[PDB]
DNA sequence: AGCAGATATCACTCAGCACGA
DNA sequence: TCGTGCTGAGTGATATCTGCTTTGGGTGGGTGGGTGGGTTGAGGCAAT
């Protein structure tokens, strides 16, 4: 085809460094200029919170979701590409994109074998990682409902083709958005500019 | 044996008669009037149909640019204006002609269908409406009752005069060099003078621009015209065929075998002119054409169709067709004047 | 099997062939030298020139020893003469002059051991094609030679697929057309070698059909005698194979009659001619038209109807600088200097894309043309696509455009799926396929040329530029340069346009005579040279570009305060400016980027949109 | 044309006895 | 208890004849199946 003790020692030495936060923020996005706060938020999302498995309470999610909205001139897709390059697990997707595998699980036919196969979506494949959605603005209603379910229950349920199954989707989301027009108008509120439902944006 | 039933043999007497008739100054008027004697009026549309039948000269340049000699005609008007009857007449008179409807046709049925050969069991192509009518005329009725899916095929046909097929491992280009004559109705079903031309006709502007001439015909109520049309229709409806008694409803021997011009003679004339004449342009016709184009394009008066560089090509094509009408080897000032008059009537009425 | 008396004597023809091979001269004999080369393993293909045969016949007739017409006999029935010539060559093969490692070849050892076994048996054989190490082909009779000797050259006369009828079967004919399909090279078996587990002997089989039945039982003398039942097992090491390729040739457009569909004819390529035909090339394939009989139950069920193919034998393959280049791009159109310069900049596409930090600035100077009907958008598209080596013309194919400009017509009418495809092409420069059937990702660093019409068909001055454009604002922003073309009536311009068109129609040539257009070949090779070139920029020019950027940003913000502005300047506009400057430097053939190039790029940017909008 | 099932006519093994040794 | 035939019918065996069926395509069908292939075009339907 074309972790060791020393690695742990190096990790501990790096952690002992005083300016570790700034170092990690700089290392995440060397080519992006003057977005320290966004880089810090991205770093914190990458590390993620603690997953709690509660008896009597249920499940509390430790993931962090960040929305990157603003003018189109600024660098927003490069940040997503960097996050993909850094995250151990994740998938790149754009809403309403035929090239991408898809955001939701679906039942398909194996052309190769003429067999029925249940294929998992991008969100499912990102379990435990960061799923970057490049174009959040343009998206199907169905896809929006699936995103809401994933960000609410953290599982995807399908009851089609005679199959009743639930797939784990414990993954973080880092989406990007653009305004309705050629620019974001400061006078109007963010909800109007981004053109997304208040529920999904909250 | 296989006996064709398409090209009429020309005799020396027929050729001499054709030449003698062509030498008349008003040959164009007589020939235009001889088309569809049962249709009252529509003289300009008849002239346009005659010029379309005669057709221009097709020139292909060395660099690769291809200039078609076919003339396309579109008629948009109110109901009961003799558009369908004109289409039927041009279907009957033209040597090669194919009739299609808006709602009766499909994209595949127009271009070509992939099928299998019984004899050989080999995947092949079946010619469509467009293909079948190569070097002929295709009459499309109810042009506005179509679908965009279907419209795309036609758009490609007129724009390139060729058919491109990519199906079932078939990669080929089919020659489709046919003149398109079509009839359509306004969106409201009746032309409205107040509303602009764009609103009246729903067809795409790109598709519209390919038609050399656009004729807008409206049914106007006038006592004199109404009386004339009614009398003409009543006279036509009283016709009886030879060898038939009054009240009798209308029902081969061998195999090998200002006066109106009879249809067979018209067909012979058209064949002769389209076969043995290739008019060439001259300087005077060019001066007239450029003067007319400059005057029409930059003029305050509104036009039912926008002026464009395609109008210059349309003028040249009409001049060439009129030259063909007279059996003249060169395009003269008369041809340019006639083409300019026809275009001006079609544009500004 | 009733017999016929035909006026052909194959013995005399074989003598003729042997005499021609031995004696013909055109130093020593040409074909004797060719056979000597073949013996030393220097040549693996022998081509018989019918012109040589005709000349030899003419010389023999002149000398008074008139001989049979060999050219006509070869042309009328070429399948037999291939074998006849092979036999003649074998009977007169010269001894090798360069020592070779005989023991290396498996066939040599096997035949030597068969000879030893035969000698042992006597003390108490193989097909000729097996040992042949050459291929024989017939070169058609050239028209010039035939006319020199007062003869008709049927073989070399081009024919269409339709003109190839059933009466041409078994003859040497030429076909003119365009190759539409070529298959992969595969080994076709000619002689099969078997082995006996018990005997220890080798058996051989000749294949001259689509299908064959393998041997099962030993036929050796030893086996027969001893009554030993030994099974035969196929051995691919000692078998003989020949490269095989199947191609499809289709009729040219000018050859099809009126109201007819083109037809195709199969072609079979054997020996060293493989890989001589590729899709899309117009060729003059010379071969032997032969039938392909069926076998077994198919044969019985088919009937008398026969398939046909062509055995390929010969293949003939058919064939102030800025202002000058711009004017020579499309002489037939009325002068549009700025658009032509933009097209040159797109075509050359000079850029330095080596960031190495994870991404790299796009290396394509994309151009989009939008205007009301009447401008020669189609003509610019076709011309610029023709000149480009990788230019691809499509109507609303990307793979063919990889590392090259894409010529897209009717851009606005394109479907949304293709819009997303081109969006992926621009932002990511990658083509991705996600299907059950296959999953392949091909890189696509291809530029795009787009032609579109306004929303209403014609530009409306009242509406803002964004309103007239149906495409998403992001796509417009991503375009490096956007040129807006409009048709404004005017006496002078209309008169000149009409005069130009009329002159073109009459004289079928460019009316302009003030300047002589540059030759297209020179222009394309100059473009290639410029592409091969790599420029470089300094810090002072960088600071100048920064200053120009701040000025442009302020001006664009002030303009966008009103609704007339197409859009605010963005860092994408910067990157486009540097890309244009690098392309212009590549044009100049000077490594250092000069301030003049930056100023020219800025003026091009201004005149692409503002020049026409202000009008 | 090739393949699988079947018929029938082809030999070969153990069987055993008469002479004499 | 060895050697040499003569008898012999039994137990094979192998050299030797008698009937499908097939390709693929409706010149075998839909009480052989549609996951063994064909298969692009028109048509009607529901969710959109
Ligand atoms: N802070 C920054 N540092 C470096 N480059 C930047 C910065 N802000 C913007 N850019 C440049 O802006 C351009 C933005 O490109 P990018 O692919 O990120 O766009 P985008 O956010 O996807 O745009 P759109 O909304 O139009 O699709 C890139 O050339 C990037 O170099
Ligand atoms: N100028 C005319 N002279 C004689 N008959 C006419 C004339 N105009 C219309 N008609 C009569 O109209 C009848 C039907 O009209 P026709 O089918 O020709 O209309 P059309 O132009 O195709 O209109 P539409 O398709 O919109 O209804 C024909 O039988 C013809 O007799
Ligand atoms: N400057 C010009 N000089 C000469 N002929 C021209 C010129 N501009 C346009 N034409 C003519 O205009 C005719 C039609 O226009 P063309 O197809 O070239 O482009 P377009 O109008 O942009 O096309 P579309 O109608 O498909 O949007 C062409 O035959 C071409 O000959
Ligand atoms: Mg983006
Ligand atoms: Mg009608
Ligand atoms: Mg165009
Ligand atoms: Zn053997």
């Amino acid at each position: 085809k074309v972790i060791t003790d020393q690695d742990l020692a190096k990790i501990r030495e790096v952690a002992a460094r005083e300016d570790l936060y700034s170092l990690l923020a700089r290392s995440i996005a060397p080519s992006i200029y003057e977005l320290e706060d966004v880089k810090k938020g991205i770093l914190l999302q990458l590390f993620g919170g603690t997953n709690k498995t509660f008896t009597k309470g249920g499940r509390y999610r430790g993931d962090i979701n960040i929305l990157l909205c603003g003018d189109p001139s600024t660098s927003k897709s490069q940040i997503l590409q960097y996050v993909h390059k850094i995250t151990p697990r994740g998938v790149y997707t754009s809403g309403k994109g035929s090239s991408a595998v898809g955001l939701t699980a679906y039942i398909t036919r194996d052309v190769d074998t003429k067999q029925l196969v249940l294929e998992s979506g991008a969100l499912v494949l990102s379990d435990g990682g960061v799923c970057c959605i490049d174009e959040f603005d343009k998206m199907s209603d169905s896809t929006r409902s699936v995103l809401h379910e994933v960000m609410e229950q953290q599982t995807i349920s399908i009851a089609k083709a005679g199959i009743i199954t639930t797939l784990n989707a414990r993954s973080s989301i880092l989406a990007s958005a653009n305004p309705i027009g050629s620019r974001y108008n400061p006078n109007l509120p963010v909800t109007e500019n981004i053109d997304l439902p208040p529920p999904l944006l909250s | 044996t296989v006996y064709p039933l398409a090209r009429q043999m020309l005799t020396d007497f027929d050729i001499r008669n054709i030449n003698k008739l062509s030498k008349k100054k008003d040959i164009f008027d007589i020939l235009s009037q001889s088309l569809a004697p049962s249709i009252y009026g529509h003289d300009h549309i008849k002239k346009a149909i005659l010029l379309m039948l005669m057709g221009g000269v097709e020139k292909n340049l060395e660099n690769g640019s291809h200039l078609r000699g076919d003339i396309n005609i579109l008629m948009v008007g109110d109901p009961s204006t003799a558009k369908s009857q004109l289409l039927r007449f041009v279907l009957n008179t033209a040597s090669l002609a194919i009739a299609t409807t808006g709602r009766g046709s499909s994209g595949v049925g127009l271009t070509a269908a992939v099928t299998t050969d019984r004899e050989t069991g080999e995947r092949r192509l079946e010619a469509g409406a467009m293909v079948l009518a190569d070097r002929g005329v295709v009459c499309i009725d109810e042009f506005d009752k179509m679908t965009d899916v279907d419209r795309v095929a036609i758009h490609e046909v007129m724009e390139q005069q060729t058919v491109t097929i990519a199906k079932a491992g078939i990669h080929t280009t089919l020659n489709a060099r046919c003149s398109v004559i079509a009839a359509a109705n306004p969106v409201f079903g009746q032309y409205d003078v107040n509303r602009d031309p764009h609103q009246n006709i729903a067809l795409p502007d790109s598709l519209l621009s390919r038609f050399d001439l656009l004729f807008v015909v409206t049914d106007d109520i006038n006592e004199i015209r109404d009386r004339s049309i009614s009398e003409h229709v009543l006279r036509t409806h009283r016709y009886l065929p030879p060898g038939y008694l009054e009240g009798e409803p209308v029902r081969s021997l061998a195999v090998g075998e200002p006066k109106l011009v009879t249809i067979p003679f018209l067909r012979k004339y058209v064949q002769y002119a389209k076969e043995r004449v290739i008019p060439q342009l001259t300087q005077e016709a060019i001066n007239v054409i450029v003067k007319n184009y400059t005057d029409l394009r930059n003029d305050d008066n509104t036009k039912k169709s926008p002026i464009t560089a395609r109008t210059l090509e349309t003028l040249i094509r009409l001049a060439t067709a009129h030259a063909k009408v007279r059996l003249s080897k060169t395009v003269n000032k008369v041809d340019a004047k006639v083409a300019a008059n026809l275009l001006r009537f079609a544009l500004l009425g | 099997l009733p017999s016929i008396q035909l006026p052909v004597d194959y013995n005399n023809l074989f003598n003729e062939i042997t005499d021609f091979l031995v004696t013909f001269k055109q130093k020593g004999p040409k074909y004797m030298a060719m056979l000597q080369k073949v013996a030393n393993r220097e040549l693996n293909s022998v081509i018989i020139d019918l012109d040589d045969i005709l000349q030899y016949q003419n010389e023999k007739f002149l000398q008074g020893t008139q001989a049979d017409d060999l050219v006509s006999a070869i042309q009328q029935n070429a399948n037999h003469f291939t074998e006849l010539f092979c036999r003649a060559i074998d009977n007169n093969m010269p001894l090798p002059t360069k020592e070779i490692d005989y023991k290396d070849d498996v066939l040599d050892v096997i035949l030597n051991q068969r000879r030893l076994r035969n000698e042992r048996m006597l003390s108490d054989l193989f097909p000729p094609n097996l040992t042949r190490r050459y291929f024989l082909y017939f070169k058609p009779l050239s028209q010039n030679c035939a006319r020199r000797y007062r003869k008709k050259a049927i073989s070399s006369k081009p024919l269409s697929v339709r003109q190839i009828k059933g009466d041409f079967l078994g003859q040497l004919i030429t076909v003119r057309g365009i190759i539409t399909r070529v298959s992969d090279v595969k080994p076709a078996v000619e002689v099969i070698a078997y082995t006996c587990d018990q005997c220890g002997y080798e058996v051989f089989q000749e294949v001259n059909s689509r299908t064959f039945t393998p041997l099962s039982e030993c036929t050796s003398e030893e086996c027969s005698q001893n009554q030993t039942k030994g099974q035969l097992f196929m051995s691919t090491r000692a078998s003989k194979f020949s490269a095989f390729q199947e191609c499809k040739i289709q009729e040219l457009s000018q050859q099809v009659p009126v109201g007819h569909i083109p037809r195709s004819l199969n072609i079979h390529v054997n020996g060293t001619l493989v890989r001589s035909l590729s899709p899309g090339d117009i060729v003059d394939v010379t071969g032997i038209f032969l039938p392909a009989p069926y076998t077994g139950f198919k044969a019985l069920k088919a009937g008398l109807l026969t398939e046909t193919y062509l055995e390929a034998q010969f293949v003939r393959q058919h064939k102030d600088v800025y202002n000058r280049l711009a004017k020579s791009i499309a002489p037939e159109i009325y002068g549009n200097l700025d658009v032509k310069k933009a097209l040159l900049l797109l075509l050359v596409g000079g850029v330095d894309k080596r960031v190495g930090d994870g991404m790299k600035i796009r290396g394509d100077i994309n151009v989009c043309l939008m205007g009301d009907p009447g401008v020669a958008k189609s003509q610019l598209l076709k011309a610029i696509c023709k000149i480009s080596p990788r230019g691809v013309y499509t109507t609303g194919a990307l793979v063919l455009a990889d590392n090259g400009i894409c010529c897209i017509d009717e851009f606005d009418k394109m479907d949304e799926s293709d819009r997303t495809a081109i969006h992926e092409v621009m932002e990511q420069q990658t083509i991705s396929i996600s299907k059950a059937g296959i999953n392949t990702t091909l890189n696509a660093r291809t530029s795009i040329l787009a032609a579109a019409n306004p929303l209403y068909g014609r530009y409306n001055p009242r509406l803002s530029p964004l309103d007239n454009i149906n495409l998403p604002a992001a796509l417009l922003s991503r375009f490096d340069i956007l040129f807006l073309m409009l048709d404004i009536p005017s006496r002078d311009d209309d008169e000149k346009l009409a005069e130009h068109v009329t002159y073109v129609h009459m004289h079928n040539k460019q009316p302009d005579l003030d300047f002589t257009p540059v030759e297209p070949s020179k222009m394309r090779e100059y473009i290639a040279y410029a592409k091969t070139k790599r420029p470089v920029m300094s810090e002072a020019v960088n600071d100048y570009v920064v200053q120009a950027y701040i000025r442009l940003r302020q001006d664009s913000k002030r303009e966008m305060d009103s609704k007339f502005s197409f859009g605010q300047a963005t860092p994408r506009t910067l990157l486009g400016i540097i890309r244009l400057s690098q392309a212009l430097a590549k044009l100049r053939l000077a490594d250092m980027v000069d301030i003049d190039d930056v100023e020219e790029a800025l003026r091009l940017v201004r005149v692409s949109k503002e020049s026409l909008y202000q009008e």
